[PDB]
């Protein structure tokens, strides 16, 4: 996110992992529905298993790999206020109901990740508008006294 | 190698560890010598060679099975409900994975049963079960009877199918990879139903606290689907 | 706000390259003095802490090894327009800085001034690496003073010098506002241990602090 | 092969598995090339090349991290705190490994990650942080804002530190090995720290019951150490 | 060798002829160098590679001239229709094959020309055209000025860009073959027409009874699309 705010052109493959942090007894299933850009986001998760998807069940499996194609896009500007419309979504609806024993904690965490691939690519430089000073630093003065 | 990841859809479990050929045979195309079943059946790709996962059925104490027709189980879902609303003809084995995920704290046994020519009865009545008693769809049907199957015919014997068991002790998964089961090559979906994944708890689910609501969830990939053509080239 | 979207075709790493990404000439300093002969000059300890949209792109790193090309860019305004003539001199390490604009510390021979006018191009140095370390430590995990209640976070060895600029000319008629506005393009440079770039705002130039 | 036995200190765990060589760099001593650092640094022996375990830290539920700054974590302990303090260079790099012994009915995820040069920031003043604000040694410190690991650069990108997840579910255990992370060839222990062992709880400790008092023990040994001489040869 | 017959649609002519591959090039897929195209275009086949015939124009001799944007004459009918609404990306040339049935008692010309990127203008006016002044759809559109091709550039050199005359003493068709004719690699069609393919009768309609009502008849081809893919394998 913060390396490509530095950059207006980017395109490349990306890739999520899903960690999974209750307990070892914890049981249960997860759906995680890739939208492409230009497809609905789904609202059901009937219409979570139509599109393209990955059924996660975390019994010893407690990672997930997940390959997202070709995140593009970049900044624009005409005769601003001009996104990126949008490059899909990555949703996740509980396909089962969470299982716990009467032991471990009714309430489980997800840790998502999120890297690119080797195709991921950058270009025209920019500054990135995630800093700003506005008032002052302390002691911006003390440099040159 | 069975490796659950059918076109855009895919399961990542771990413990799955063993498939069931049903009758020992994978499914397939039709062979290139029946070429009677009219000249263009396309040959579909991974639109509909995918899983569609279900509703998972919450399975409690009381539960007495369920069943899903296939393929009534996927005539309103997706690429394969809109090819199903085209087409006329179909030709398409099934991969099945019902897991049932549970703790070590809970017990039971699931017969993971794919029934070819499921024709149920109904109970103490000589009228023929009607359309909305057979063809269910996503939600499919509970057992009313599940010691005869709803058809009179035992349970004690239903191992005679395909069949794999969900102990819960031992393994939560099942996978039955359906052939093509039918005496004619190509078939109609809308009016018939192949096969009937039937889950029937053989023993019923146990822990001390509240009736536990554990779910098992159907995923059925339709394998080597065929359809009928409606792109010909009429010269 | 519309939302467009455009096929990105792109080709090529080259330019994320670290040399590629850090060597822009970023405005590092800018303050004015008022001449009539600080007192009356520029000086200036040179880091890159002075401006956020550098600092943050320079603490993106652990250690950086460039050598800083300073470009100093003088302009004049007047409260006749003269001509005049400057000294950037550079001051490192261990020598002496001037106090005022006539002290002797600006005759030394052995620190690197530069002698130049306005009205020629502006004056562009190549300050070298001089960290006595390998490397330009951006976070300092540690003190200068030796177990000393002081300042936390200063490296000893990452002091590149007093960059201290002023008018060589002497007392003139007009009294005129000079504005000193130095351009630093670091250039070789390699960089190691790459950091989590910084998301709230900074509180000071001297450490990392942060409000929230 | 890491084999987690270092001098007469030992750490006999099972379940281990793997370790993080940090930056991909196993920790080495200082190469003979650079004579400049004085000509008498001496390579001590399993005397300081052992593992320093650590008091073990309560995690419960509502822990915001822990941070221990290497090598000040060590210049109180041991026959490494006694070389620090008599030797003014030194040249080392880390064997950490931290593990969080838990049952099967617990949960969380730790991020325990090596931050080389974690200049602390302190939160809402412009004051720099003092020598006991940033020196602890045996005790470490408590994150006061792990969301920005107290120096405002965000926990979410943490990881392009070296790092490795002690996830409870899957393993207790983080083995991340150092190598010397310094622009200077040796540095000086009692007033800089390298590195900066984070243990961030990302996912908190959870079960059913009281407060869970779930123990993270850190066993920090110094691989490869070097010093000042102190014992040259004045012809 | 042309043959007018794509997919399932088909044109039986007889006097076609000859067709202009536009530009000289023939519409092909995307060049496997061009990866940065998302990596997943499907290549549909003749699901969308088939001929779209549009509405006959009644080309009276009060007839201005017609013009057809494309894909948007195609983004509301049928499989190219559905998949526009479905895909972002597409990149599909075109055949369109024109022809204007008449007697051997009719007379005129249309300069059938395919205009690459043919930005419109508004009449006396400094409003830019709206959505629905563009995106007409099936209908098409009516040249308010086809002197000046509706953009202040004038007719007569509008043999420029690639086109055939029906004179309908020598011939009643017209066959364009349209390449793949942007900037871009792929593009969006909901919002972006690369060709525009103009019927503008020079000569108009003339016989000695009533107003002619001779029909014109477009049918256009999406020869080599491609698409966003939708199916990924996330692994």
């Amino acid at each position: 996110g913060n390396i490509s705010r530095y950059y207006t052109h980017w395109s490349g493959s990306l890739e999520m992992t899903f960690m999974f942090c209750g307990s070892f007894m914890a049981a249960g299933k997860l759906i995680l529905c890739y939208t492409p850009p230009g497809g609905s986001c789904p609202t059901t998760r009937e219409t979570a298993m139509l599109g393209t998807h990955i059924v996660w069940d975390f019994g010893l499996q407690s990672s997930v790999t997940l390959i997202i194609p070709w995140i593009s896009g970049s900044h624009y500007r005409m005769f601003a206020k001009s996104t990126n419309a949008n490059v899909g979504y990555v949703t996740c609806f509980m396909q089962t109901n969470l299982i716990v024993p009467s032991e471990s904690s009714d309430t489980c965490s997800l840790i998502g990740f999120i890297a690119a691939k080797d195709d991921f690519s950058l270009r025209l430089m920019r500054d990135s508008p995630d800093i700003g000073q506005l008032d002052h630093l302390h002691a911006a003065e003390a440099a040159y006294q | 190698v069975l490796q659950l990841k059918l076109g855009n859809s895919a399961i990542v479990t771990q413990e799955a560890a063993n498939y069931c050929c049903a009758y020992g045979e994978w499914p397939n195309y039709l062979p290139d010598h029946e070429a009677v079943a009219i000249d263009k059946p396309t040959q579909p790709e991974t639109a509909t060679d995918r899983f569609y996962t279900l509703k998972s059925v919450k399975w409690e104490t009381g539960s007495t099975g369920w069943w899903w027709k296939l393929p009534d189980a996927l005539n309103n879902i997706g690429m394969f409900g809109q090819n199903v609303q085209h087409h006329y003809l179909y030709r398409s084995g099934f991969l099945i994975h019902v897991q049932c995920n549970a703790t070590k704290f809970h017990q039971g046994a699931l017969l993971v049963v794919a029934i070819p020519e499921h024709q149920r009865g109904a109970h103490n009545t000589n009228t023929s079960p009607g359309f909305d008693d057979i063809m269910k769809g996503e939600e499919g049907g509970t057992f009313n009877h599940p010691y005869v199957l709803d058809d009179g015919t035992s349970l004690a014997c239903a191992t005679i199918f395909p069949h794999q068991w969900i102990n819960l002790r031992t393994n939560n998964s099942a996978t039955i990879v359906l052939p093509w089961m039918n005496a004619a090559p190509m078939d109609f979906p809308l009016r018939h139903n192949q096969w009937t994944l039937a889950i029937i708890p053989v023993v019923p689910l146990g822990t001390r606290t509240t009736s536990s609501m554990v779910p098992i969830t159907v995923s059925i990939a339709p394998m080597c689907c065929e359809f009928n053509g409606l792109r010909h080239a009429i010269t | 706000a519309i939302q467009t979207r455009t096929v990105i075709n792109q080709h090529g790493v080259s330019e994320t390259l670290v040399e590629n990404f850090l060597s822009r000439a970023a405005l590092v300093s800018k303050r004015s003095f008022e001449y009539k002969d600080d007192k009356n000059f520029f000086k200036w300890t040179i880091n890159t802490r002075s401006f956020v949209q550098l600092r943050r792109k320079l603490e993106l790193f652990t250690y950086l090894r460039f050598d800083a090309e300073i470009t100093i860019l003088t302009t004049v305004a007047v409260n006749g327009l003269p001509d005049l003539t400057l000294q950037a001199m550079f001051v490192p390490t261990g020598a002496l800085t001037p106090e005022k604009q006539d002290s002797f510390h600006w005759q030394s021979g052995s620190n690197a001034s530069v002698f130049f006018k306005i009205s020629d191009p502006p004056a562009r140095i190549t300050i070298p690496f001089m960290c006595i370390n390998s490397a330009y430590s951006v976070f300092y995990d540690g003190f200068a003073g030796f177990e000393k209640n002081g300042l936390y976070g200063i490296n000893p060895a990452d002091t590149i010098g007093n960059l201290c600029v002023r008018i060589v000319n002497e007392h003139q008629p007009v009294g005129f506002t000079v504005t000193v506005r130095v351009y630093m393009k670091p250039k070789h440079i390699k960089a190691w241990a790459p950091r989590p770039p910084r998301t709230l705002p900074y509180m000071s130039i001297a450490n990392a602090n942060y409000k929230g």
